[PDB]
């Protein structure tokens, strides 16, 4: 059963 | 403080080159490919335990290519101060003639992350048989990386790591040969 | 790089880092947000908001706080994300073990004389950790060693190479011992003058 790492989401900044 | 597990991306400009990996005390778990989409695990047998979905990697990647371009415009313009890397040349294991061995070309303390890296024997380039990594990351946040050649030791060959870095004046070539 | 190109360059790096203490127990996130090399804002788990590193991300600051749903998300990423990921990997990281192969040969300090550098070889191990002590005729010998330190081979393995400085007599015995999580006794290699 492999496990299913995670990633963290970067902010968008404001444009 | 026993463990640290890093995330680590990067998009640059102008060249649009973007790399997304992760790092375990100072080693890469995995990085993706971003042209194939593929996640790439530093050894094979992690790939066994864990799994990783590598179209995120492409989703972050776009952000922060988003987030480059702000940051460079509110920067006005202010572009990154070259630093030139140090380069070692080493063997993964005492040299032995005609023993199988591998040339290390260890690429430290840089950025930006990009070079231009050639094995070269007798003054000519080789290529069977290499491999390197992606740009790895740096508490300073410059980047390391590695280059790696198998080769079979002998007294009639020299061997140079050719690197180009905009840092340099000059290609930097690190010397090894069979002492 | 090459292309010969001197254009300008821009770069933007993100960082996630996961600190543990004593696995789960303890748990920091730090979110580190760099252009051109200088960190300019940063999320510390510890504080629970993003503060500016300098001028430059102060915007950014100002603007992911007043965004408190984005903050609740880092906030619970020490549980969602860093140990999430730490049960995920723990197996082949954190408990990963290799034996080093240890190996002893003679050098010189000096090309045109005898040999009088014993050099133990240590090379593919993991973790980093490790004790190298060199013996002579059963008694460690401190004084005139030298080492390249802890080699990083890019592979999930190190090396390193810890030489003593001697002049080998008839009838001694120099032996290498060599300390690492992978054994449960040292590792000893010798080499007779």
């Amino acid at each position: 059963p492999v496990s299913k790492m995670r990633m963290a989401t970067p902010l968008l900044m404001q444009a | 403080e026993e463990h640290v597990i890093i995330q680590a991306e990067f998009y640059l400009n102008p060249d649009q080159s973007g790399e997304f990996m992760f790092d375990f005390d100072g080693d890469e778990i995995f990085h993706v490919d971003m042209a194939k989409k593929e996640t790439v695990w530093r050894l094979e047998e992690f790939g066994r335990f864990a799994s990783f979905e590598a179209q995120g990697a492409l989703a972050n990647i776009a952000v922060d290519k988003a987030n480059l371009e702000i940051m460079t415009k509110r920067s006005n313009y202010t572009p990154i101060t070259n630093v030139p890397p140090e380069v070692t040349v080493l063997t993964n294991s005492p040299v032995e003639l005609r023993e199988p061995n591998v040339l290390i070309c260890f690429i430290d303390k840089f950025t930006p992350p990009v070079v231009n890296v050639t094995w070269l024997r007798n003054g000519k380039p080789v290529t069977t048989g290499v491999s390197e990594t992606v740009f790895l990351p740096r508490e300073d946040h410059l980047f390391r990386k590695f280059h790696y050649l198998p080769f079979l030791p002998s007294t009639e060959d020299v061997y140079d790591c050719r690197v180009e870095h905009w840092g340099l004046d000059e290609p930097l070539l690190k010397h090894w040969e069979f002492d | 790089g090459g292309s010969g190109d001197t254009r300008p360059r821009f770069l933007w790096q993100l960082k996630f880092e996961c600190h543990f203490f004593n696995g789960t127990e303890r748990v920091r996130l730090l979110e580190r947000c760099i252009y051109n090399q200088e960190e300019s804002v940063r999320f510390d788990s510890d504080v629970g908001e993003y503060r500016a590193v300098t001028e430059l991300g102060r915007p950014d600051a100002e603007y992911w706080n007043s965004q408190k749903d984005l903050l609740e998300q880092r906030r619970a990423a020490v549980d969602t994300y860093c140990r999430h990921n730490y049960g995920a990997v723990e197996s082949f990281t954190v408990q990963r073990r290799v034996e080093p192969k240890v190996t002893v040969y003679p050098s010189k300090t000096q090309p045109l004389q005898h040999h009088n550098l014993l050099v133990c070889s240590v090379s593919g191990f993991y973790p980093g950790s490790i004790e190298v002590r060199w013996f002579r005729n059963g008694q460690e010998e401190k004084a005139g060693v030298v080492s390249t330190g802890l080699i990083q081979n890019g592979d999930w393995t190190f090396q390193t190479l810890v030489m003593l400085e001697t002049v080998p007599r008839s009838g001694e015995v120099y032996t290498c011992q060599v300390e690492h999580p992978s054994v449960t006794s040292p590792l000893t290699v010798e080499w007779r003058a």
